């Protein structure tokens, strides 16, 4: 949030009531730029508040094999992020500026995702439509294979195997990230245009000087006001610039936080039979992660192998 | 307000701990505003921190309701802002009491901190996430459903604007 | 939505109202569309005891359709939605296999139609 | 409250949470430092000759 | 992609030092248009390929 008034004239008193001049454009600016910090609320209660309750896995956390403990929460930490939510979050004053905090702490939104992930789980995809109904895993395990149209003794005949490969492409996540430059590029693009906003309040625009004090402080006020004018139309021109920017950048990070809830009801809370939407091959399931700023999604997902022709 | 030998600005002043080279006289920052300098006549180093602004929030249950107030003084500590004085990672809340209890969301006033009118007046306190379902999960249990309810919901959507 | 909840009947989760999509019909609105969705919502569950698959002479059987499931002393089939127990028979299952490499098998018997009525 | 209604231009508030203005410490007295000072013409040769 | 300065100034030094006194408009304007050609190429990457 910015103080369109604190910016262009800044303490100063002569300023004030010159840029009292130009109507309501600073009253525009500060509106616009609410509207901005009231979506992205907005934008992480729909990704994230995707759940009635706050469900839990039982103790003895044996999915009769398939092994989530890099994935699960875990109990020793302030901050209950799992495995890979903590290697996720290693990687990733001033005249009038201000940040406002989150609604959501992300504890809050760590919070969200793991009881996402118990109610998957345990329950399958029924949590997402009603009251949760246990199912045994190996049993959700053979519903899925009948979605992507294999039969469901493939599963059952096959069970450590396929758990074994689960296993080891989970493994194997860890190490392809101990990438995230689609969350960094929003940080460095939003840090870079608010350095711009500081760095334009030292030029003269074509007044004598840029500061202030040193413009009157040597002259009358008729022959003063004519250099502060001139900055004043300098310095918002820039906040305009400014505004229209953060306005364009914000409805492209609304338009992937609706991707985001897409698929995290698609995804997560069902099996999809869309082709690419949940990774390369066969939709099996899908379960999230909580990033900085964002979100991740880990598909599993089935591909066929060493065909035979006949 | 302060003046050194030139150097003219306003703010908190404070005696630092970093060590400029003997010719240095003041300090800069990243995106360049000067945050340290060094008094000519002791020739010792202090921070120049920014004093202290943030807009102000009215919480209030509705006319209609009450004519109490609570009042959220943004990023401020709550020292410095001139009963229920209490801090918030939002900010100085006062004029509600806080509460040990927990449940849902009403007025949100952020950091899983919320408000509402009634313990009334204004108080604060998150806001929680939602209820607590446990399922009785074991590896040869299942759940079934005897029964279903049809239900129908709305959904709203804009399709135009006004031609102008 | 129009396309896919009111001409047609979304699978999509979630994109038809909250349950499983049955129909949808629109409503005119001032600058607008009110959809108005209906779901199906299941209620009233129980819990029963499940196993993957029934070993009966040697084979394992597996449910065309359903789950197994016990009511305390007896297996029977449902449709997994709506509780609806059938006699488990060489018409509602399929075999596949000995019951030796699933984990979870129960021993029970499979019956058959043409056996009893034939004799 | 009043402040409330004046930034909202109405008599009837709904429930919610409003920012309504801002909260500004106040600075006292101005300090001037400086250096201290170079040698002091030597008057005192000029006028005691 | 618009050279800023030249669009504005076009070969002329004594406009070229009259621009620097608005700071990094043209900075900014390059800056911009070069984004939206990168993104071109990523767009035709993602149907085609
Ligand atoms: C789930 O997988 C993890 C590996 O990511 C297992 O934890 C490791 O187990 C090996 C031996 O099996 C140890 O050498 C490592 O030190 C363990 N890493 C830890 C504890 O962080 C874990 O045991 C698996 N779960 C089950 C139930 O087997
Ligand atoms: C199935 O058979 C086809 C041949 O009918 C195999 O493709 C042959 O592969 C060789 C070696 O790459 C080529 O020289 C031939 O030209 C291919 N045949 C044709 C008709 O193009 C294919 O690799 C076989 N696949 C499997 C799984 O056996
Ligand atoms: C500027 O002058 C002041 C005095 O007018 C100097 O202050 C002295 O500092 C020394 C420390 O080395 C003390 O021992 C003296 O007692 C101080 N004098 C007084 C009157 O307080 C100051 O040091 C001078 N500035 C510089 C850079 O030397
Ligand atoms: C399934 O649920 C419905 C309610 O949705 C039950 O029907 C209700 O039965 C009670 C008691 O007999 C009546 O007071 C209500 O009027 C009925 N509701 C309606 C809409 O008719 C029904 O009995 C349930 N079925 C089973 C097998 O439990
Ligand atoms: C399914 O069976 C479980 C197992 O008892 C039931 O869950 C328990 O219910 C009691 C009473 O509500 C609680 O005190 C326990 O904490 C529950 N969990 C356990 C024992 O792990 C559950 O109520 C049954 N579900 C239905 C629909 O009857
Ligand atoms: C499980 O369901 C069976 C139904 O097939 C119950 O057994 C029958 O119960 C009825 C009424 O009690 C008797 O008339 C029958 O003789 C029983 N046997 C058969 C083969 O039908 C059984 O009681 C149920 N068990 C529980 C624990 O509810
Ligand atoms: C399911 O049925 C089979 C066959 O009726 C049982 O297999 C027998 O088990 C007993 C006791 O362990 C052995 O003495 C026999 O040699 C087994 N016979 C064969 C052919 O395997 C099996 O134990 C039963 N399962 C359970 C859990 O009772
Ligand atoms: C001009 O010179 C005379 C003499 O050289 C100075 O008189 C001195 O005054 C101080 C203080 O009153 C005495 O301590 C000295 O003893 C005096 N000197 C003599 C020789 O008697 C006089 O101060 C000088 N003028 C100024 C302005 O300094
Ligand atoms: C508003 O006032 C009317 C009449 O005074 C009352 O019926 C209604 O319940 C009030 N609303 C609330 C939210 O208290
Ligand atoms: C406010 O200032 C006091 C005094 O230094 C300090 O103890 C307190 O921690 C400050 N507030 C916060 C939120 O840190
Ligand atoms: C809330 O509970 C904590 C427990 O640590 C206790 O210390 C504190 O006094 C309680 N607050 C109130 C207002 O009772
Ligand atoms: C289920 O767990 C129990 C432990 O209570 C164990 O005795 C049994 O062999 C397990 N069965 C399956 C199918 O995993």
């Amino acid at each position: 949030s910015v103080d369109c008034t604190m910016y262009i004239c800044g303490d100063s008193t002569e300023c004030s009531n010159l840029l009292l001049q130009y109507g309501s454009f600073c009253t525009q600016l500060k509106r616009a730029l609410t509207g901005i910090a009231v979506e992205q609320d907005k934008n992480t209660q729909e990704v994230f508040a995707q759940v009635k309750q706050i469900y839990k896995t039982p103790p003895i956390k044996y999915f009769g094999g398939f092994n989530f403990s890099q994935i699960l929460p875990d109990p020793s930490k302030p901050s209950k992020r799992s495995p890979i939510e903590d290697l996720l979050f290693n990687k990733v004053k001033f005249n009038g500026l201000t940040v406002l905090p989150p609604l959501l702490t992300d504890e809050m939104i760590a919070q969200y995702t793991s009881a996402l992930l118990a109610g998957t789980i345990t329950s399958g995809w029924t949590f997402g439509a009603g009251p949760a109904l246990q199912i045994p895993f190996p049993m959700q395990m053979a519903y899925r294979f009948n979605g992507i149209g294999v039969t469901q003794n493939v599963l059952y005949e096959n069970q450590k195997l396929i758990a074994n490969q689960f296993n080891s492409a989970i493994g194997k996540i860890q190490d392809s990230l101990s990438a995230l430059g689609k969350l960094q590029d929003v940080v460095n693009h939003n840090a870079q245009a608010l350095n711009t906003l500081v760095k334009q309040l030292s030029s003269k625009f074509g007044a004598i000087s840029s500061v202030l004090n040193d413009i009157l402080s040597r002259l009358d006020p008729p022959e003063a006001e004519v250099q502060i004018d001139r900055l004043i139309t300098g310095r918002l021109q820039s906040l305009q610039t400014y505004v229209t920017q953060q306005l364009i950048r914000a409805a492209e990070i609304r338009a992937s936080a609706n991707l985001a809830a897409t698929k995290m009801s698609e995804c997560v809370l069902g099996q999809s039979k869309r082709v690419d939407f949940c990774g390369k091959g066969y939709h099996l399931m899908s379960f999230p992660q909580s990033a900085p700023h964002g979100v991740v999604f880990l598909h599993v997902t089935y591909v066929p192998a060493q065909e035979k022709n006949f | 307000n302060f003046n050194f030998n030139g150097l003219t600005g306003t703010g908190v002043l404070t005696e630092s701990n970093k060590k400029f080279l003997p010719f240095q006289q003041f300090g800069r920052d990243i995106a360049d505003t000067t945050d340290a300098v060094r008094d000519p006549q002791t020739l010792e180093i202090l921070d120049i921190t920014p004093c202290s602004f943030g807009g102000v929030s009215v919480i209030t249950p509705g006319t209609n309701t009450s004519n109490q107030v609570a009042v959220l003084y943004q990023g401020v500590n709550c020292t410095e802002v001139p009963s229920n004085v209490f801090q918030t990672r939002a900010g100085c809340l006062i004029g509600a009491e806080y509460v040990n209890n927990s449940y849902e969301c009403d007025i949100p006033i952020g950091a899983g901190i919320c408000a509402s009118y009634q313990t009334q007046s204004i108080i604060a306190y998150t806001m929680s996430l939602g209820a607590e379902n446990s399922v009785a999960y074991s590896n040869n249990s299942i759940a079934i459903p005897t029964n279903f309810t049809i239900s129908v919901t709305t959904e709203i959507l804009p399709v135009s604007m006004t031609k102008t | 939505k129009m396309s896919e909840c009111v001409l047609g009947q979304s699978k999509r989760v979630d994109f038809c109202g909250k349950g499983y999509h049955l129909m949808s019909f629109p409503q005119s609105a001032p600058h607008g569309v009110v959809f108005l969705h209906v779901t199906y919502v299941p209620a009233q569950e129980k819990n029963f005891t499940t196993a993957p698959a029934i070993c009966h002479d040697g084979k394992a059987h597996f449910p065309r359709e359903g789950v197994f499931v016990s009511n305390g002393t007896h297996w029977f089939v449902t449709q997994r939605n709506f509780y609806e127990p059938q006699i488990i028979t060489t018409d509602n299952t399929f075999v596949s296999g000995n019951c030796d490499v699933v984990i979870g098998i129960v021993n029970n018997t499979v019956y058959d139609p043409l056996q009893p009525e034939l004799d | 409250l009043s402040e409330t209604k004046c930034t909202l231009k109405s008599f009837t508030v709904e429930k919610g949470i409003y920012q309504t203005s801002n909260f500004r410490v106040q600075p006292t007295e101005s300090i001037v430092r400086f250096p201290n000072i170079t040698n002091l013409c030597p008057f005192h040769e000029v006028f005691n000759a």
